[PDB]
């Protein structure tokens, strides 16, 4: 799609190994690339390789990013945890893996988390500090539409 | 949450579990300390023992009990120390300075104490990479337990365990 | 709400090593150089609280047998009172008595001086031996009433009116070099020097970053027998503010600030090198090569930025010594180390050496006339037993640096640079380097001086004339023997 | 305490009340608090007795007793703001910032003591965190009474009354709640007043919220209340401290975060603006000596340095580094000693340490007793070093250099610490040689002690002279000129300012740019150019070196060229290479060979007379000898002695 | 000397008075003894470590980086595919 945010977020390497052989290899004198090599693909390509077959031409290896230990670590402390280290993205590509596994345990742990950073967000709505550095992108850019809206109000307030 | 460096720490995260990570020295060294009294009476029999609270014994402070021996407990009967029937606990203390690459500026490094107890004990040479964890304990009066004051400086800190 | 009288002077003026019991709980005279101060601690004296006794005066000096609310503190300080050192009886040390100032009386000392105090004597209360005595025996302690120094100079209206016709003759310049050495016979150039960089210069800030440099550096390269120690004494009598460092070893000061605990059992006090304490003053060092790396490099910091930094202990800051430095040196070896160039002459570094824009070379040979005379000189001064009086002169620098900050004009002065010119390129066929823009700026600054001895307020064709004699001449006589080529291009810089 | 009730009174309606048309600007000062967690309020005092003049009456009479009435009145206030019901909130923190009239450092003496003093000074050094209390539970070591005590400030003993004695109560360390503490300590500042003697330096304890609030020796405005502590060191003699409240910085002065991994934006703008200059390279290459003339090559040298290079962390664990290294070595009027002094201003993490390093710290990674003490090679880890005397530096941390500059890494097993940390630093030297222009006619080579291996490891070594030409001598000598006054020289680059050079203050938050954004990598037509590039340099010179012509080649030279094409590649800011980008750096560098490229008296090398007819058994004289024969015969130097010596040695006499 | 080929080190210090074993193997990397003449130089001379030591040592190798042209360029090659 248009904006610069999806389409950025389709720019993320997965670790997703093949199911099959393909010569005519495209990334590297092969020519061939033998099966099950595990090679990190951006998320744009991947994202339909794993629906066209009865058997996918991808295993979709699940990322480092959602590695069960982060999953653990974002169920204790969500407000301290830093996002923008990561990946940076998460909302905009988590919101695609969640889809394209179909997983839905994870659904109601983001649910969570994003909830707990915006309880904290309406926080510094108010009128940084460090903190504003650890957000991901596009929950950054609701920050700004947010301040902006507050300190418009409050320049309306008086004179 | 409580993920903290040393630098960063004091005293939001006092009295709450903690790991600390940084560089490790000098590593003061590995000394005996008592804990449980056991004694011999004679001919009375039976079989004595005090128990020795210390500064860091359990967690949670109590009245203290040190120091020395029993020494004819009631009635009047002998008391000889039944030594290695009780109980020793090693006891450590090694500082930990904050990692030297994440140092800000020319702005002097910070190091807190942190007490290692019993198998934790030489478990680690100093100038090693150590995340340790444990409770964030403040021990010691702030001078304010006498009647002298001598100045504002006050209750060191340190971790216990873990 | 109150005061307490002063009471000049009340002889007595019993010396300091006499002293007995009958000088108790009376007031006494005492005089002699003060010693390192303790810094300004507020004393107890009166008590005073909301309720809840009454105020109690405690005390001097006691305190038996605390609340406090609001209490009327007063400033104490505790100073070491020596005995003068040239007063003292031979085969005798200097004894020394324990000082306390009250009130305004603080902060009026400071250490090196001679100071006059009326101060009564006290005792109490042992106090504390009773160990290492053997006796009942009290301390001593001089409970101070007032401060005067010794027993001061300053310009005056009368005075000066007096002094303004003085230096309107030209050839006063050469009457105050005249007087500036009057006891070595000396010479005209070295003393030159002198009177030029203890004289002055111009600081001179450029808006708003770098004030270049308002003074000169002689770096004065002696010879052993020539006068060259004693020359830079006279500059610590006649000066205002001059500091005498020696090489190190050390004769206090010692040329290195630093962070000191303090004789018997006080808290830690700052103290700067001679750098620090001789700001805005003349700072005189002698014997270079003979002090260790650890001071040099203060040195060249110094002369560097014009401040020393000192970073220990917790103790972080710059102090700002502005310093003119001037030195004494010891060629290696022999009086005339080789016709090889002076840097190779001596041991000092080139790099150090280039921060000094004055160099006097003393050379180089006896001879009929010079031993006359010399030796008329000498004669003169054991037999003992036109230049301005020493008084008016010490007052004339003063003045002048204080009141005047001579200026140069931009429109006639150009002619400057083609000099610079025609002393540089002529200059690279024979010798290296040493030559560069700063031996550009001297000439100015050196300028700007004799203006100021001129009081003339503004640079003049005469100034430079001068000015460029001595840079130039300088220039000369450090390089190899090659310079004698030299010479002979100098005649329309003469 | 009917009186407290009084005064809180008026601190609450004072804070509800208090109206600047129209916002209340207190109250929403405390919300906007308390939401992004600062607990924290500032009073402007101006609007404080603009609203009573009577609580300031007694708020400059007895401030300590007041102050923290002051407190719980506010935090009392935030309990009916930040949360409602039909916890924990710690009581705030005032900090008042007022104009009044400033009291300098000297002048402070009694008199105002307990009355709130506004002053001014260069902190020194912060001291080490350490908490105080506030509020602790204890018990009795008998009858266990449990009591809270709420400490407040406003040193403080505890209630011995509930044998029972003398003072039995315990401190329960598991409920009791603390803050924290500082201990600035200033120095007045050098302006005014210092005299003639050593300014004095008033200690100072900050807590809370100023705590950490300020880097030292950072010129502040302090306010806070002046106060005296015991501390036994008579009679009574009690020590001067100001207690904080509280600190403000001065607007300009390293206030934070001048150093941001990403800036701002406008910043991108005129960067990706400036990477659109043709003469980019070129305009930078005359940003660095504004005042220093000629010296091109390492005029741009500098440039290709500051930019880093190609990083690699390929596997193994092995990494290549950048960038390469600087060799200024000259006669002095190379100006090189100043030079550096500017690269330390430009470069964003820099350290200018000419030793045998300065003063008291180590040169670089320094190992101090209580771990790394931090130093030059440490305290400017991951940047510029810039170091002096190259030549002249001590044995052991020489050693050490050596070791550090290839693979980046420093290896300290000193007492109880054996760490081995990382050196990310490029070091760029400035050797002094001996015995001037000789030493040149001297192999080039050779000048460093008795070993070359130094200037093997350096990159690029610059060979220079203060070269004088009338036409050159000239323009610098009436450039001074210019200087001196009428002054208005320094123009010419302000108006190189507005038309095309950049400010440096520009130039320094551009390098950091570049080297965080974008890592470069080199094109395969380039890499063959210079595989054909080396192979002629090692065939040629070999074939120079046919002859044993005295002077060199390492594979590393040629990893300098990459670093060098990287570098430059950098500056463009293009993620890849090009080859006339190259075809510039192989000059370049041939420059630098062309100063690897550049009789004797024998006079002092006449050390036969000695050995003969003088000493066939050499014995009662070696270098002893040599010296009372050479001591007081005006003449010998150690390099001269050695030079002779170690000549003949080999010359075989 | 002792270590080596003895075998065995030896401590008569102050002091505990003992002989102890290090049978270590050893490796050593030096220059060429001032003057890079280490190619062309004597095979004396050049070592600049006299003299039992050069026994001590088993072997004694020699590497002065001299063409050897035809080798000069067939390294640079290796060293080119290495840098990937």
């Amino acid at each position: 799609y248009y904006d610069i945010d999806d389409v950025l977020a389709d720019g993320t390497e997965f670790p997703c190994k093949f199911q099959y052989d393909i010569p005519g290899l495209g990334y590297n004198p092969g020519r061939p690339i033998t099966k099950n090599t595990k090679l990190s693909l951006p998320l744009w390509l991947a994202r339909i390789l794993a629906i066209v077959g009865p058997v996918p031409f991808v295993e979709l290896l699940p990322p480092d990013m959602f590695s069960t230990k982060v999953m653990n670590a974002i169920k204790t402390d969500p407000v301290a945890l830093d996002l923008h280290s990561i990946n940076s993205h998460f909302f905009s590509l988590a919101i695609k893996w969640i889809m394209l596994f179909s997983e839905k345990e994870l659904a109601n742990v983001v649910s969570e988390l994003l909830l707990q950073r915006a309880q904290e967000l309406n926080h510094h709505a108010s009128s940084t500090s460090t903190f504003l550095l650890k957000l991901e992108e596009m929950e950054k850019e609701i920050y700004k539409k947010s301040h902006e809206s507050y300190k418009d109000t409050k320049r309306w307030m008086f004179k | 949450a409580h993920a903290l460096s040393p630098r960063t720490l004091t005293a939001q995260h006092l009295n709450k579990l903690v790991s600390v990570e940084g560089i490790v020295t000098k590593t003061s060294l590995v000394r005996p300390k008592l804990i449980r009294s056991v004694h011999y009476a004679a001919k009375t029999g039976r079989f004595h023992y005090r128990d020795y609270t210390d500064a860091t014994t359990t967690l949670t402070t109590r009245i203290p009990t040190p120091a020395i021996y029993p020494t004819e407990d009631t009635e009047g009967n002998k008391l000889t120390t039944e030594y290695g029937y009780s109980t020793f606990i090693d006891h450590q203390r090694i500082t930990v300075q904050e990692m030297p690459e994440m140092a800000p500026a020319g702005q002097l490094p910070r190091s807190i104490d942190v007490i290692l107890d019993d198998d934790l004990v030489d478990k680690t040479k100093p100038g090693d990479r150590v995340n340790v964890v444990g409770v964030f304990k403040s021990l010691g009066a702030g001078g304010m337990n006498q009647s002298n004051s001598n100045t504002l400086i006050g209750f060191k800190t340190l971790i216990l365990g873990n | 709400s109150e005061i307490h009288v002063r009471i000049s002077d009340f002889p007595t003026i019993y010396s300091l090593r006499e002293l007995r019991e009958s000088n108790l709980s009376s007031l006494v005279r005492v005089t002699g150089v003060v010693t390192r101060r303790t810094g300004v601690f507020p004393q107890l004296k009166y008590v005073k609280f909301n309720c809840l006794l009454g105020p109690f005066f405690q005390d001097s000096n006691e305190e038996i047998r605390v609340n406090g609310e609001k209490t009327v503190y007063r400033n104490y300080q505790r100073v070491t009172l020596q005995e003068a050192p040239g007063t003292v009886p031979p085969g005798r040390l200097p004894r020394h008595r324990e000082v306390i100032l009250l009130a305004d009386l603080v902060d009026v000392s400071k250490p090196g001086e001679e100071v006059e105090v009326t101060g009564i004597y006290k005792n109490n209360y042992d106090g504390n031996l009773n160990a290492k005595n053997g006796f009942p025996v009290f301390a001593t302690i001089i409970e101070a009433n007032s401060i005067k120094r010794r027993e001061v100079f300053s310009w005056t209206e009368e005075e000066e009116r007096e002094f303004r016709k003085i230096s309107r003759d030209r050839g006063i310049i050469d009457k105050i070099i005249s007087s500036m050495a009057p006891s070595i016979y000396g010479h005209r150039d070295i003393k030159t020097a002198v009177a030029c960089s203890l004289f002055g210069g111009v600081p001179k800030n450029v808006n708003g970053k770098h004030s270049i440099r308002g003074d000169i550096n002689v770096l004065l390269l002696g010879d052993p027998g020539t006068a060259k120690s004693q020359i830079l004494k006279y500059v610590e009598k006649t000066a205002h503010r001059a500091v005498f460092a020696t090489g190190q070893g050390a004769s206090a000061v010692g040329l290195t600030a630093s962070v000191r605990k303090d004789p018997i059992t006080k808290e830690w006090t700052l103290e700067g090198g001679a750098l620090v304490l001789a700001d805005k003053g003349v700072c005189l060092i002698d014997e270079f090569d003979k002090m260790n790396d650890q001071d040099r490099t203060s040195i060249h910091e110094a002369m560097e930025q014009q401040s020393i930094s000192i970073s220990k202990a917790g103790i972080v800051t710059t102090l700002q010594a502005r310093c003119s430095i001037i030195a004494a040196a010891n060629p290696n070896g022999g009086r005339y180390n080789s016709t090889l160039p002076l840097a190779q002459n001596v041991s000092l570094t080139e790099p150090i050496l280039s921060r000094f824009d004055i160099l006097c070379v003393v050379r180089d040979l006896v001879d009929e006339e010079a031993d006359e005379r010399l030796a008329t000189f000498v004669v003169d001064s054991h037999v003992r037993s036109s230049p301005i009086p020493q008084e008016l002169l010490m007052k004339y620098i003063h003045y002048a640096r204080t009141k005047i900050y001579p200026k140069l004009h931009q429109m006639d002065m150009d002619k400057v640079s083609r000099v610079y010119a025609d002393l540089r390129r002529e200059s690279i066929s024979t010798g290296s380097f040493p030559i560069t823009v700063r031996h550009l700026e001297s000439i100015l600054r050196i300028a700007e001086s004799f203006a100021k001895m001129r009081l003339s307020e503004f640079v003049s064709s005469y100034d430079l004339d001068r000015a460029i004699k001595v840079v130039v001449d300088s220039f000369v006589d450090a390089q190899k023997v090659s310079v004698r080529r030299q010479l002979r291009r100098s005649f329309a810089i003469y | 305490d009917d009186d407290n009730t009084e005064i809180i009174k008026s601190f609450k309606n004072f804070i509800l009340e208090f109206r600047l048309d129209s916002q209340f600007i207190y109250r929403d000062q405390l919300r906007n608090n308390i939401l992004v967690k600062n607990y924290s309020l500032t009073v402007n005092m101006e609007h404080l007795i603009g609203y009573n003049e009577d609580i300031y009456k007694k708020l400059s009479d007895e401030p300590s007793d007041i102050i923290p009435l002051f407190e719980t009145a506010i935090t009392q206030v935030a309990k009916r703001i930040s949360i409602l019901s039909r916890n924990s909130l710690p009581t705030f923190q005032l900090i008042l910032n007022s104009n009044a009239n400033q009291i300098p450092l000297r002048d402070l003496d009694s008199e105002h003591v307990s009355k709130i003093v506004r002053l001014s000074g260069i902190i020194i050094s912060t001291s080490v965190l350490s908490s105080r209390a506030t509020y602790l539970s204890i018990m009795c070591r008998n009858c266990r009474h449990t009591t809270s005590i709420t400490i407040n400030n406003f040193t403080v003993s505890l209630p011995r009354s509930c044998n029972c004695g003398p003072d039995p109560y315990i401190i329960i360390h598991e409920s009791s709640k603390f803050i924290d503490q500082q201990f600035l300590k200033l120095q007045e500042i050098p302006e005014l007043v210092p005299v003639g003697e050593m300014p004095r330096n008033l200690t100072m304890t900050c807590d809370r919220y100023l705590t950490n609030k300020v880097i030292p020796g950072t010129r502040v405005t302090i306010v806070g209340i002046y106060s005296i502590y015991n501390s036994k060191n008579g009679v009574a003699i009690r020590t001067p401290y100001i207690k904080i409240l509280g600190i403000q910085s001065d607007v300009e002065t390293s206030s934070i975060w001048n150093s941001v991994t990403m800036f701002t934006e406008e910043e991108e703008e005129e960067f990706l603006q400036l990477s659109r200059n043709p003469k980019l390279y070129e305009i930078l290459t005359n940003s660095i000596a504004p005042s220093i003339f000629g010296n091109e090559d390492i005029k741009k040298a500098i440039v290709c340095l500051l930019m880093g290079g190609s990083k690699k962390i390929l596997p193994d664990g092995m990494r290549l580094r950048g960038d390469i290294n600087v060799l200024l070595l000259g006669d002095p009027g190379t100006a090189k000693s100043q030079l550096l002094k500017f690269v330390e201003k430009v470069s964003p993490i820099a350290v200018y340490t000419s030793g045998k390093g300065s003063s008291a710290a180590g040169l670089t990674a320094s190992v101090q007793r209580d771990y790394l003490e931090g130093g030059a090679m440490v305290l400017a880890d991951g940047g510029v070093v810039c170091i002096d005397e190259f030549d002249k530096m001590r044995d052991e941390d020489r050693v050490a250099i050596h070791e550090a500059m290839e693979q980046q890494t420093i290896s300290i097993a000193k007492a109880g610490i054996t760490t081995v940390l990382n050196s990310r630093t490029s070091v760029l030297a400035a050797a002094n040689p001996i015995y001037g222009r000789y030493d040149d006619l001297k192999s080039p080579g050779d000048n460093i002690d008795f070993q070359t291996t130094i200037l093997s490891r350096f990159d690029m070594i610059f060979i220079v002279k203060d070269d004088h030409n009338e036409e050159r001598d000239i323009s610098i000598a009436n450039h001074v000129i210019n200087i001196h006054t009428g002054n208005a020289n320094a123009m010419q680059n302000q108006q190189e300012e507005n038309g095309s050079e950049i400010s440096i203050e520009k130039m320094k938050r551009y390098i950091t740019y570049c080297r965080l954004k974008c890592a470069p990598r080199l094109s395969p037509q380039a890499a063959e150019k210079l595989s054909s590039n080396f192979v002629t340099i090692r065939k040629q010179l070999l074939i120079n070196e046919l002859e044993s012509t005295e002077r060199p080649i390492t594979i590393r030279q040629l990893e300098a060229i990459i670093r060098i094409t990287e570098s430059l590649a950098k500056l463009e800011l293009s993620p890849i290479a090009q080859e006339r980008h190259v075809d510039e750096a192989i000059r370049l560098f041939q420059a630098s060979t062309m100063d690897a490229a550049s009789t004797s008296l024998s006079e002092i090398r006449r050390f036969e007379q000695e050995l003969k007819r003088r000493l066939p058994i050499g014995w009662s004289t070696s270098y002893q000898t040599l010296r009372r024969e050479f001591v007081d015969t005006h003449r010998f130097s150690q390099l001269a002695l050695d030079k002779a010596l170690y000549a003949l040695e080999k010359h075989e006499t | 000397h002792e270590v080596m080929e003895q075998q065995t080190v030896t401590i008569a210090k102050a002091g505990i008075h003992t002989t102890l074993n290090a049978r270590c193997s050893v490796i050593a990397a030096a220059n060429p003894v001032f003057g890079q003449y280490d190619v062309n130089r004597d095979p004396h001379q050049n070592i600049a470590l006299p003299d039992s030591l050069l026994s001590r040592f088993d072997l004694l190798f020699v590497v002065t980086d001299d063409i050897n042209e035809i080798r000069d360029r067939s390294i640079s090659e290796h060293v080119l595919r290495t840098h990937r």
